[PDB]
RNA sequence: AGAGUGUAGCUUAAAAGCACCCAACUUACACUUAGGAGAUUCAAUUGACGCUCUGA
């Protein structure tokens, strides 16, 4: 059960859109994140 | 009476990759995308699109595309690494990544005279030993191997005591931090079981009743 | 003519009327009642009630208390009602169930206020 | 009246409690007060999970003093939510501990430290 | 000088040590449900009150009402609160089903039975229905406890009820 | 020291009029509410399945302590006693893609 | 194999009332408002269907 705290809304009213990009931080490890301007894959080098 | 002391353990892999969804929570799940955008208040992505052409169409009548495009082909650069590497094997159920999204318990077969049974793994605990300690025994004993484990407390899971000279049998609950889990190709009968196998493998009451401490989600 | 309780200021609700409309909402079942000031209840209600029941989708909504209360005027202009007081609480006064309980009521022919007491 | 056996009918000051190390004494062991702290680069996940863990927690009857936030910080921007919590059993450390871990939705990190 | 109660007091069984570990009275309306309850117990100090004071119809009715929710425009039309209730089939099934313990209820406010028969109670079985003739149109119904002129009620009125001897009487 | 973020952006003032535009059909909100309906039941469902494993597991973790007590009176003393492991206890949320 | 048995979670409720879930206000909880799902194991007080405990 992993996906009960994922199906989410922004719960504020003063908030612009967000995209879902996926983020990876070094290990080819996808999560999905929203984020300005609609990225589509995160790497930090 | 001479009780037959009779330690053991039941080992937990916490799932590194998430369940899939729901048909009905994809359906909740675009809803509240949909519902979300229809709440939000001027991202300057779209500011940066839509006065920008409007703009571009008083200029000409007198980049998003771009960013966009890189964004779509930069997607199509790197691969997934695959949820899945559970269908390709169908029968490595020694290996630790038979499962992804699933729990994953050790269990091993153990061959007695009098009996021929396939256990959750054991150890035998002498009054001097910690149960704690007759865990942490048992964990680095039988897969001889470099795992690292986790427990929680001294508070068992589950009980089943069995006789034919008394004994009892005690069930507690570990939980994999890492694994150097060296040679997995070992000549021991180790296999990670999700929840439905368990049902499989063990017929008694002493093991078809393990399941209600095992942590089905 | 006749006294009301006139006392009980500390206290809610006011004793001070001859019939009181009381609704009980459960997690089931609205519920509609016409007492006087001795607990006698006088006229019901209920959607625990074959007549009323079977013509309902769900008996608690919105649609429930509208319904009860039609048939709760239609059966207090019967039995020689015309003057209830009705008091809720300040969430239940602004709730939209008893607002249109209250449309109801009125629109069947009670006023949901009495006269005075003549001295 | 003091002197009828009705006296004190009326008294309530004792049915209302108008008012940190753990207890662990010799057979009733509990925590003492604690802080979860929920870090994530989603404002959605992390207050979402904070909910559902203090939904859990008034459900199943646990002293949770309070649920504030970190501040974020800058680098991308992580969030956090603090859920403390006070007394727990053996077992109920176990089975508490278990359904936060088996819950979490994805990448949101814990932690089971204490206060100071 | 204390003299110990007569019989068990209030907030007593409720009284533990630990109340943080009780759970509470969230709101104000749970409070005035159980104060109600406890203001309609008998008690042994003064109170108030001394001194002013089969199985086919489960069958076909859960069938019946099964049939009710699954059409599609009573679940339209009452999420969109527009949906309403026949008071005629009420009145009527009323009427037949629990209209005699209501008439009963009125026939005790209005101190008919403590008068008319020295408080030996009944309950009216037969849904019978009296009107005045208000001149050769219209008729006013007699129903329990109304208000009638005598200028209405000038000539015997029209009794119809079903059934199957009899003696009415006013 | 309190200083939160809880406190809005000032950026998201001005320009509020990209979409004033609410408007739906009438089976759009009919699906929107058997959403609702259907998703309340799924999550009810939900809480059902894990009341039910924390009823059964606690069940069975105190038929473990009766067991432990009963055959080891010098056991279930130390059964109860906790770890001083569990102050720096953590574990991250799951992935999508292993390493 | 025997014994105890039996209404949805609980009921010395008789198809009820509290429990329960989603949605909204709340950081969140709580309150409140709008909705949702519910049951007397099957046959004649009696037997036989399902559970628990004691057996091998």
């Amino acid at each position: 059960d992993s996906s009960r705290a994922s199906l989410t809304r922004v719960h504020r009213q003063a908030y612009a859109r967000l995209y879902p990009v996926l983020l990876v931080k070094q290990d080819g490890s996808t999560i999905h994140i929203r984020y300005r301007e609609p990225r589509r894959m995160l790497a930090m080098p | 009476s001479p009780w037959r002391l009779l330690g053991a353990l039941c080992l937990q892999r916490p799932p590194v990759v998430s369940k899939p969804l729901t048909p009905l929570q994809e359906e909740m799940a675009s809803l509240l995308q949909q519902i979300e955008i229809e709440r939000s208040l001027y991202s300057d992505h779209e500011l940066r699109a839509l006065d920008e052409n409007q703009r571009l169409a008083k200029k000409k009548a007198d980049l998003a595309q771009d960013l966009e495009d890189m964004w779509e082909q930069k997607f199509l650069q790197f691969k997934l690494g695959a949820r899945i590497t559970e269908a390709d094997e169908k029968n490595d159920r020694t290996s630790l990544n038979r499962k992804l999204d699933r729990n994953l318990v050790l269990l091993v077969r153990e061959k007695f005279g009098d009996q021929d049974v396939w256990i959750l793994p054991q150890a035998e605990w002498q009054p001097g030993e910690t149960l704690r300690g007759t865990a942490e025994r048992t964990l680095a004993t039988l897969s001889e191997n470099n795992m690292e484990a986790k427990f929680l407390g001294n508070a068992p899971c589950g009980h089943y005591t069995f006789k034919f000279l008394g004994a009892k049998v005690f069930f507690f609950k570990a939980l994999l931090l890492t694994g150097d889990f060296s040679q997995a190709g070992n000549k021991g009968h180790h296999v990670w079981v999700t929840k439905d196998e368990l049902g499989d493998y063990l017929k008694p009451k002493y093991l078809a009743q393990v399941r209600r401490f095992v942590s089905d989600l | 003519v006749a006294r009301k309780e006139r006392g009980w200021r500390t206290v809610f609700p006011s004793r001070e009327f001859w019939h009181r409309l009381r609704v009980i909402r459960t997690q089931h079942h609205v519920e509609a009642l016409v007492e006087h000031q001795n607990g006698k209840v006088v006229v019901s209600a209920s959607t625990r009630e074959w007549a009323i029941k079977k013509h309902l989708y769900s008996t608690r909504n919105v649609v429930a208390c509208e319904s009860i209360g039609r048939v709760l005027a239609q059966r207090c202009l019967e039995a020689g009602i015309n003057f209830m007081v009705y008091q809720p609480t300040p969430w239940e006064a602004a709730s939209d169930s008893m607002k249109r309980l209250q449309s109801a009521m009125t629109e069947g022919g009670v006023v949901l206020r009495e006269p005075q007491r003549i001295y | 009246y003091k002197t009828k056996p009705t006296h004190g009918i009326g008294k309530y000051k004792h049915l209302i409690k108008a008012e940190v190390r753990a207890i662990n004494l010799g057979t009733d062991y509990e925590y003492g007060v604690l802080n979860i702290h929920l870090t994530a680069y989603d404002m959605t996940l992390a207050e979402s999970y904070a909910q559902y863990v203090h939904n859990l927690c008034n459900s199943l009857s646990i002293k949770v003093e309070e649920s504030y936030a970190m501040p974020t910080k800058t680098i991308l921007t992580t969030h956090e939510r603090v859920v403390q919590i006070s007394g727990l059993s053996a077992t109920f450390a176990e089975i508490f501990l278990e359904i936060i871990q088996s819950s979490l939705p994805e990448g949101v990190r814990l932690s089971v430290k204490e206060h100071t | 000088r204390r003299t110990p109660p007569l019989g068990p007091m209030p907030n007593s069984d409720i009284d533990l040590s630990n109340l943080e570990r009780l759970e509470k009275y969230r709101s104000f309306d749970r409070y005035r449900r159980r104060a109600e309850q406890e203001a309609q117990a008998p008690h042994w100090w003064r109170t108030y009150r001394e001194y002013f004071g089969r199985t086919q119809q489960l069958l076909e009715r859960k069938q019946a009402i099964q049939e009710l929710r699954a059409n599609v425009e009573e679940e339209r039309a009452a999420r969109l609160r527009t949906a309403s209730v026949p008071l005629d089939a009420v009145r009527a099934e009323w009427e037949r089903t629990c209209g005699p313990y209501h008439k009963q209820r009125l026939a005790e406010y209005y101190g008919l039975y403590r008068d008319l028969f020295h408080g030996a109670t009944f309950v009216p079985r037969v849904p019978l229905h009296v009107a005045y003739a208000v001149g050769e149109d219209d008729l006013m119904p007699v129903y329990c406890g109304n208000e009638v002129t005598p200028t209405e009620a000038a000539q015997a009125p029209e009794v119809t009820y079903e059934a199957e001897l009899w003696t009415l009487l006013l | 020291i309190p200083i939160e973020d809880f406190i809005t952006p000032l950026k998201f003032l001005d320009k509020a009029r990209e979409r004033p535009q609410v408007e739906l059909t009438f089976e759009e909100t009919e699906r929107r509410a058997l959403l609702l309906k259907k998703w309340s039941l799924y999550k009810q469902q939900e809480r059902k399945m894990e009341r039910d494993t924390i009823r059964a597991m606690l069940e069975a973790q105190q038929e473990a302590l009766e067991e432990l007590q009963l055959e080891s009176p010098k056991l279930h003393a130390e059964a109860i006693k906790r770890d001083p492991n569990l102050f720096p206890f953590e574990k991250e949320g799951p992935h999508y893609t292993p390493p």
